[PDB]
């Protein structure tokens, strides 16, 4: 290749040290965060289906609801942290991609199928993050339009509908979030042998 | 691969044989000549390296004293056909005690070329057509005769026919220069002019091979004597 | 007929290799781990048995170890069905040799005779190739003690020591390190097989039933071949049992 | 005229891999080698009560001292019966002696090897259990569609063979009487086969010093006392 | 039996099967050979084994007869069939004609087989390219190269296998009348022809020589190192 | 990756937890909620013959030469339906997670048992698309009705404004009867999808097998 | 791929052989046969699409040998092929072993011929099932049915065709009662079977009835005049 | 999985009710609704040839009440229930065919492919029915917002000229929908009745194994 | 067409310039540039654990946002533009290395196209990163304006505090996306380079 002989060995930081750093997250970080979200799922505030108990009082001819923000304080770091770990898995697969060849590419197809499912999980948590910012935008615009509404009790009462739906969706997010930690490790650990060594690197001359 | 050898096209052509005639465009440029005083054949050796000996490679070989040869495209395909062509030529004299006419030479080669096939035959049969363009000249009691043959297997009496990569513009150029009674020495002139123009390399005694056949003079392979003379007498 | 389903083994890949032959070498790697050693006092052959169950019997002399003729023997790793085809053809070539020259066939001649038959199906015929890899041991009048390894493509070669089947990269690496060229003989080097077969087997506590060992040595002008006693191989393993402590 | 068996990218044989998959989808079959004899038990399941049981038998003798059973495609087994019987007679011509079990199954499996190689012929969808008695030594062998024959003290195949092997890991002991081994094989097929258990559905045969002898439904009814 | 065409044409006219055959030729080890003045010398590189293989079966320089020897570069599989059936022709030619074999006579019958294997039904073109070299009558040496396609050429200096074009560049540049002057300079040229494609190979070079009336002689590893000792 | 006897068991127990829940869903939870949604749809509130019964009275006098509210019945019917929607979506994702935990290593041999799991997965995502949309549709019916009521009181002239308010009342009412029938059927649909293939869904390839080929 | 030629399916099936089983079923004709104590009877559907067709020119009852009858159900193209091939065997049997071929070996040889069609991929299975009858001096009446797959077994009561499912059910109902076996009363059972399934009451020319007895080991075809006697007069 | 006896009964009653409803769908519901809309098309309510007299021009100003079109509003009382009914019935047909899906096998699956083609043809009808629900809510949103926009704008009159076009476009669509709904009833009849053999019994279960 | 040893060679020089850059980028620029983003992500400003302090309080002129977060946006923006430039240089270089179109020996051409298609994912994402940053300005500017329009709703102040964290969260994501944009791309080029820069050709058949 006649490339410069300096800094060439600096790739071993990301190809090994960072490569092994992503390994420690699969069998250690991910299972420990599953038990952590279990403590979040055991919270009794997620099991309340009563509208009046969930929604905060609102006086309009502006009181908000801070109980959902306390849930968002738990949901936002957890959903957003797993995205980085999924991004690290994407790069973790990139280092394991063998050089271009015709035969023995079945191991490459495994890496393509696993990484495609990681992008699917990355999209699901990304749609969750967009929705997280939508709770304040929709509720803020709901009470804003309802602030001008006086004779209409219909739209003013329907503002609390997204307040109740926020509790059911965030519970569905954390429940689906907890599965994403287990599904990420389950898919990788199964094919781990063929993912790390997609071709067992065995070539005989004979000819 | 998702097609057969004998499969007909919607335009009435064979996939196999069409690519045969399409394959011969990568061969070496060679031209035959039929004159009133004899037959002349020239061929470009197309040597890819000085270590390769141009004398060992021969694209013109002697079947009978009258008949010469020509080669283009894949060389070994021609060698396979010339082998049996020399066997049946001596089988002629072995029976009739006479030299085989130029026409009967191509008739035996046309039969061997038409036998191409795969299924319902023996393993000793040729499966695919040859990528060679054949030119069979010679002189007999009937006089000088030059025939042209392509992978199809036909033979037609013609004054001059161009083969190889340059056969496109050469055959039209051979038409213009060659006419009427033009003889051997006058044929070699226009031959080496058109060949040197179309090929990349400049004319040299070792870059091409030339041979002629006459009524009184049988097939004579030109050595360094005759080759170095005709290139400077061009 | 139906050229749609014709795989056409004779077709070359765009990389310039054979489809079936490349997949044949992988199928051999899934088989059991088998090794061999060429020493001064004779040839050494040891083979693991990947089949492990309480209902197994193996009434024969050995599973993966066979006897070609008086002066030669063989091992096998690969498809177990096509092994009996090659074993019979080796016995046919060796005996047809005894007809003309009335002498035992040399080691190199019998090996190159079957390899021409092995690759003849890869050259033509349309029939699938053989996925069997064979090890060859024995003694001949000229070259003496010999050890040969064969490949499914028909290629082969001489070897002082080698390994076939599973754990090929690990065993051969462990073989070379302690291998003593033209030095360590049957007695001593027999402890290496047990040492290697214990490392190649992922399950600890190597059992004498899970492995098989056979040797061939010509003594007093007569070729002697035998399958080692499992009760003694246990004591031969009892050596390796006390090796990590002392 | 071309062999359709090719090597998978993992090295497995695809045509033979699905050959055993057809064997596992058939009727269960078991066998036990204990004491002076070897027993083979199969389950014959008709599609109604309108089909004669005694007309066609799954247990068939090869020679005096050898017999075979099967689980898999029925018609594929009829080809092996003609080739195994004819091979044993060609043996008796040369050596003028009864054929041993090891010699028989070898060249019988070679027929399986030929049709997994020669072109235009599919591999066999059957797997056979080999029972033989020679020179005082009981011989129980198991053959597969690929042609690999092994040696087994006891074995199970066909359907529910995993639970059948589990029973052989316990119910099968050493120094076991042949008569007790027959009732032991019945306890093995007790869980597999359901519905009405009769003497006609089960088909059992044995081979001993007196040679291979097939059992009649009347004798089986006495053996069903368990 | 199995009857169908294997090698077929293409929309551009080139042969898919044959080009992949010559590709496997280049994938093999690098072998070289030259035609000396009074002798002939062959050589081929050895992939470095680690303290294992025996050199009896590994040797890629063979001899078809006392007059003619050969070397091969490519798949080792198809090489042994050609060597065997060519030696049959060498004895068959002496059986048919009392006169000894001719290098040009034996060479054409070899490459003619590969031509038959290409156009025959069910057969396959070989992945080997062999260098046929020997002595003609009066002692005139001849060096010929085969082709999987069935053609054969004549070469004064030749290189086959991996990097055959790379060594050929060294040939055409450094081949002069100074080359193959004497038995020593002929052998040293073969060594230097193997020094371009060698990466830290060293002693892996094995050589062979045929001297006049004598049959092919294998240079001992120490005799090889004697000529290899001079580089700079 | 290192072997952890605990951290790895956290995923295994999580899989075994979904196995016990799935058996409770198919056997108990699903058949119980089918009968509840059946009586909820057959309820006289949703059994109303004429759609004009749930038209919400709104007095907005057109100028002739104000009090505005919603329909109390529709809100309660939507208040009962939303918990069943949140329950069917969360449990469907648990069943979807359970099947993905049953997916073995990716190999060509006997991969058609996984292909059955792929078809079952596509059928659950088709249900997930419909069920998650119904949760969004009701959220849309809130904004569409609340805005139409505002526009009706904004321009008390055109009769189509006060009519569109009553039409959305008829629309949401028939929409409730559809969505209840969807979830009630989705229990039995997913029940029939799993139970028929459960032999090859729980066991994609055999159990433990292989001949040492 | 596996659904076209004959190769092992991933589930262990053979689709080329199973599509043949639907080809016998595609013929649109239902056939039944019952093995009695002293006799074996065959009753099949005789269809005459146009009046221009002739009776004796189209028949489903063929004679392999004098003592063995044959009935065929499927696409008639494969029907005549096996019968000629069977006559090349049954006759060859006498040239070698010197006696009338038994029904056991006749079904074994015809199966082996059909087994090669499944094993050899060059050929195809045949689209007609074969039901062979006869009598031996030991087992008495013999009734076998050979599928194109090559399997055959002794059947007390067998059926084939579109109504085979409904035909088998009614054949079970008669045997479940331990129906007394006599010659002509069994002929009714085979005829009443097809009569109750289709709910038609066929005409004498619409059925084809073969018979074989202990007294007459030579195969015979029941006369259509005698068919009319046991249809109308005895429906009871 | 494990389940009790009541679990099967809750599903079995659903299997029986949905089967009897699907049987009354093809041989009762469909032949009744085909002639039902055919009588509505022949009825003078939907048969009006003059679309200019069906328009409801409104004044452009204690402002006078502006009603919608009396003809369109009265005809939607016929159109709207038929749109909701067909959508609800197709769902019962889509679901009932899904219960007929045999145990999935990797071969001989063409019997399932027939049911897949039937579901796609019903899904195409269900999509067009949902488009009819938008059309019903379109006329009320288009006419409502524009007439007040035509009321607040006295300078631009041609807004009402489009309102006159909403009346003609609606009656054209009101008749086109019920014409398509009757066609949908006819399409669902011919597709299900001709395919009824392979829909209910996709697999003959003739497997000799 | 004819041959122009001057004007046509200026195109070959433009290719040899990109070929000289490509080797200089792989051996020098890329290994250093990839490591610079590592220390950029390890910066304590991007490692901040508690985001409650970075929430910008709104006074409800006295209107402003968090300046520290804007500086974090001003630090990441050049790194987003740096990879877009390097992405276009490699995309152009891959297109100029495409040989002539032929039916045979086209496998290597498909390999060059396979690596070329891996760049398309980066063309879209890198433009969506900068567009998303500019979208945050309008979202946070309108949220304060809507709060300044109707002085009632307090959720807009919480919406700004959410968008204050929403930016910082996406910054740490984009920094990892930018670093992976160099690192993965640098590995893909090395995985297909050495002997596969000219996959086929320069080999031929000894004869024709």
């Amino acid at each position: 290749v006649r490339l410069s002989g300096e800094a060439r060995k600096q790739v071993e930081v990301f190809r090994q040290n960072l490569f092994q750093e992503a390994e420690e997250f699969l069998y250690r970080f991910l299972p420990q965060k599953i038990i952590y979200l279990n403590q979040l799922l055991q919270e009794d505030s997620l099991n309340v289906a009563d509208l009046t108990s969930l929604r905060a009082p609102l006086d309009i001819p502006l009181p908000g609801n801070e109980k959902v923000l306390s849930l968002l304080a738990l949901v936002k770091p957890e959903v957003w942290t797993l995205k980085e770990k999924c991004i690290l898995v994407i790069t973790w697969i990139q280092h394991l991609i063998p050089k271009i060849e015709d035969g023995n590419d079945f191991g490459v197809a495994i890496q393509e199928k696993v990484l495609e499912r990681v992008n699917a999980v990355k999209t699901k948590v990304e749609a969750f993050q967009t929705t997280i910012s939508k709770y304040f935008s929709e509720r803020g615009d709901a009470v804003a339009k309802a602030s001008k509404e006086t004779h209409v009790m219909d739209y003013r009462a329907l503002v609390h509908e997204r307040d109740e739906a926020a509790y059911g969706e965030l519970r569905a997010m954390v429940l689906d979030l907890r599965a994403f930690y287990a599904e990420l490790y389950h898919i990788i650990s199964s094919n781990l042998e063929k993912i790390v060594n997609p071709k067992g690197e065995e070539k005989p001359s004979m000819y | 691969y998702d097609r057969g050898v004998n499969t007909f096209s919607p335009e009435g052509r064979l996939f196999q044989v069409e690519y045969a005639i399409e394959a011969i465009k990568l061969g070496s440029t060679a031209i035959g000549i039929q004159t009133s005083e004899g037959v002349c054949l020239a061929v470009e050796k197309r040597i890819t390296s000085p270590l390769m000996e141009p004398s060992s490679i021969e694209k013109i070989v002697e079947i009978d004293a009258h008949i010469g040869c020509a080669m283009s495209g894949l060389i070994a395909d021609a060698k396979t056909l010339i082998d049996k062509a020399r066997v049946e030529t001596q089988n002629h004299w072995f029976t009739y005690n006479e030299t085989m006419t130029v026409e009967s030479v191509t008739q035996a080669v046309s039969n061997l070329a038409l036998q191409f096939g795969e299924e319902d035959a023996d393993p000793g049969a040729m499966s695919r057509p040859f990528g060679v363009a054949l030119l069979f000249g010679g002189v007999d009691e009937k006089g000088p005769q030059l025939f042209h043959m392509d992978p199809s297997g036909t033979f037609v009496q013609c004054d001059a026919r161009a083969i190889g990569s340059a056969s496109e513009g050469a055959q039209s150029s051979l038409q213009e220069v060659y006419h009427k009674s033009m003889t051997l020495k006058e044929a070699i002139k226009s031959s080496l002019i058109i060949l040197k123009q179309v090929m990349e390399e400049k004319l040299n005694a070792t870059n091409i091979e030339l041979a002629t056949v006459q009524p009184g003079q049988n097939f004579h392979m030109f050595t360094k004597e005759e080759l170095e003379e005709v290139i400077k007498d061009i | 007929m139906s050229r749609r389903y014709d795989s056409r083994t004779t077709i070359f890949s765009p990389e310039g290799r054979l489809y079936q032959v490349e997949y044949a070498m992988e199928a051999i790697g899934h088989a059991g781990t088998c090794l061999g050693i060429l020493a001064n006092d004779g040839v050494l052959l040891a083979a693991e048995r990947r089949n492990i169950h309480k209902l197994l019997d193996e009434v024969f002399f050995s599973e993966k170890i066979y006897k070609l003729n008086e002066d030669m023997a063989c091992s096998v790793a690969g498809i177990t069905s096509d092994a009996n085809v090659l074993t019979n053809e080796l016995r046919l070539i060796a005996q047809r040799y005894l007809l003309q020259y009335q002498e035992p066939i040399p080691c190199e001649q019998l090996v190159t005779a079957l390899c021409d038959i092995k690759q003849a199906y890869t050259q033509f015929g349309g029939k699938r190739p053989f996925g069997v890899s064979l090890l060859y041991i024995g003694w001949d009048k000229h070259y003496g003690f010999q050890l040969y390894q064969s490949d499914p493509s028909g290629n082969y070669g001489g070897w002082k020591a080698t390994c076939i089947g599973n754990n090929s990269a690990a065993a051969v690496s462990m073989l070379k390190q302690d291998y003593k060229e033209g030095e360590m003989t049957l007695k001593s080097a027999l402890a290496l097989a047990i040492k290697v077969l214990n490392k190649t087997m992922d399950v600890s506590k190597l059992s004498a039933e899970k492995v098989e060992i056979a040797t061939l040595t010509r003594e007093n002008g007569k070729t002697v071949i035998r399958v080692l006693k499992q009760k003694e191989v246990e004591q031969l393993i009892k050596k390796h049992e006390e090796e990590e402590a002392k | 005229s071309f062999s359709l068996t090719t090597f998978s990218p993992s090295g497995k044989l695809v045509q033979i891999e699905y050959a055993l998959a057809a064997v596992a989808g058939g009727a269960p079959s078991v066998g036990i080698k204990a004491a002076n004899g070897v027993v083979l038990a199969t389950e014959k399941k008709q599609k109604s009560i309108l089909y004669d049981e005694r007309s066609v038998h799954k247990v068939e003798p090869i020679t005096k001292h050898i017999g075979l059973v099967y689980s898999g495609m029925g018609p594929d087994y009829r080809v092996l019966v003609h080739r195994a019987r004819k091979l044993a007679q060609q043996y008796y011509l040369v050596y003028q002696e009864p054929i041993p079990t090891a010699q028989l199954v070898q060249r019988v499996a070679s027929v399986m090897q030929e049709y997994t190689q020669s072109g235009g012929v599919r591999p066999f969808g059957v797997s056979l259990l080999i029972c033989g008695w020679n020179e005082g030594r009981p011989y129980l062998f198991q053959s597969d569609p690929s042609g690999a024959y092994f040696a087994w003290k006891a074995t199970a195949m066909g359907k529910n063979y995993v639970n059948g092997k589990t029973f052989l890991e316990k119910r099968y002991n050493e120094d076991l009487e042949l008569e007790d081994a027959i009732h032991t094989a019945i306890l093995t097929l007790k869980e597999s086969f359901e519905g009405q258990m009769t003497e006609d559905n089960i088909e059992v045969g044995i081979c001993n010093e007196a040679g291979f002898r097939r059992l009649t439904p009347t004798e089986v009814k006495d053996y069903l006392a368990a | 039996s199995y009857d169908r065409a294997i090698t077929v044409f293409s929309p551009d006219g080139h042969l898919f099967q044959v080009e992949y055959a010559q590709e496997a030729v280049k994938k093999g080890s690098t072998a070289v050979g030259v035609r000396g003045k009074d002798i002939v010398v062959l050589g081929v590189e050895k992939k470095s084994v680690a303290k294992l293989q025996d050199e009896r079966t590994v040797r890629k320089i063979c001899a078809l007869d006392d007059n003619v020897c050969m070397a091969f570069a490519g798949l080792t599989a198809d090489a042994r069939i050609v060597i065997n059936r060519a030696r049959v022709e060498c004895q068959s030619h002496r059986l048919t004609v009392e006169d000894p074999v001719t290098v040009e006579y034996i060479t054409r019958y070899i490459a003619s087989l590969k031509q038959r294997y290409t156009q025959s039904n069910g057969r396959r073109p070989f992945g080997i390219s062999a260098l046929i070299v020997g002595f003609d009558f009066d002692g005139t040496p001849r060096l010929y190269q085969t082709d999987p396609s069935g053609t054969y050429h004549a070469w004064k200096a030749n290189a086959i296998g991996r990097g055959a074009k790379s060594v050929r560049e060294f040939l055409e540049k450094n081949y002069t009348d100074e080359a193959i002057e004497t038995d020593d300079l002929t052998i040293k040229l073969v060594i230097k022809a193997l020094l371009e494609v060698v990466q830290s190979g060293g002693k892996n070079i094995e050589l062979a020589v045929m001297r006049r009336d004598q049959p092919l002689k294998i240079l001992n590893p120490e005799e090889i190192e004697k000529y290899v000792a001079e580089i700079e | 990756l290192r072997v952890q006897p605990e951290a790895q068991a956290k995923v295994d127990v999580f899989r075994e937890d979904l196995c016990t829940k799935t058996e409770n869903l198919l056997g108990s939870y699903f058949p119980k909620k089918i009968s509840e949604l059946d009586a909820f749809l057959k309820e006289p509130a949703l059994n109303e013959a004429n759609l004009s019964n749930l038209k919400a009275p709104l007095d907005i006098p057109v100028p002739d030469p104000g009090p505005v509210n919603c329909n109390e019945k529709i809100v309660v019917l939507l208040q009962r339906l939303k918990p069943e929607i949140k329950d069917v979506i969360e449990q469907l994702n648990l069943v979807t997670t359970w099947l993905q935990l049953q997916i073995p290593r990716i190999e060509d041999g006997n991969n058609f048992g996984v292909a059955v799991q792929e078809k079952v997965f596509e059928l659950m995502t088709s249900l997930h698309t419909k069920l998650e949309g119904f949760h969004t549709q009701i959220s849309k019916y809130f904004s569409e009705r609340g805005d139409a009521v505002t526009k009706a009181a904004k321009q008390p002239h055109v009769g189509d404004y006060r009519q569109l308010v009553h039409e959305l009342d008829e629309a949401e009412y028939r929409d409730i009867r559809l969505m209840v029938m969807e979830i009630r059927n989705a229990y039995a649909v997913l029940y029939d999808i799993i139970l028929k293939n459960f032999e090859k869904l729980k066991k994609p390839r055999g159990e433990t097998k292989g001949m040492i080929y | 791929f596996d659904r076209h030629i004959t190769i092992f399916s991933p589930e262990g099936r053979l689709y080329q052989v199973e599509y043949a089983f639907k080809a016998i079923n595609q013929g649109g004709l239902t056939s039944v046969a019952v093995r009695g104590k002293d006799c074996a009877v065959i009753v099949t559907q005789k269809k005459v699409p146009d009046k221009l067709l002739d009776s004796s020119t189209v028949t489903h009852l063929f004679k392999i040998t004098e003592n063995i009858g044959c009935v065929m159900t499927g696409m008639t193209a494969d029907s005549r092929s096996q019968v000629q091939r069977a006559r090349y065997e049954a006759a060859n049997w006498k040239y070698k072993y010197g006696y009338e071929i038994p029904v056991d070996m006749l079904c074994k040889r015809i199966a082996d011929i059909s087994q090669v069609y499944t094993q050899n991929a060059e050929m195809r299975p045949l689209g007609c099932c074969m039901i062979l009858i006869g009598i031996d001096e030991e087992q008495g009446p013999q009734v076998y049915k050979c599928d194109p797959a090559g399997y055959y077994c002794g059947f007390k009561a067998t059926a084939a065709g579109v109504k085979q499912t409904e035909s088998t059910s009614f054949l079970e109902k008669k045997v479940k009662k331990k129906f007394d076996w006599t010659f002509e009363q069994t002929v009714e059972t085979a005829i009443t079977c097809l009569s109750t399934v289709l709910s038609i009451d066929f005409k004498p020319s619409e059925i084809e009835v073969g018979v074989v007895t202990v007294e007459n080991p030579k195969f015979r075809i029941l006369t259509e005049a005698e068919i009319d006697a046991h249809l109308v007069a005895l429906a009871e």
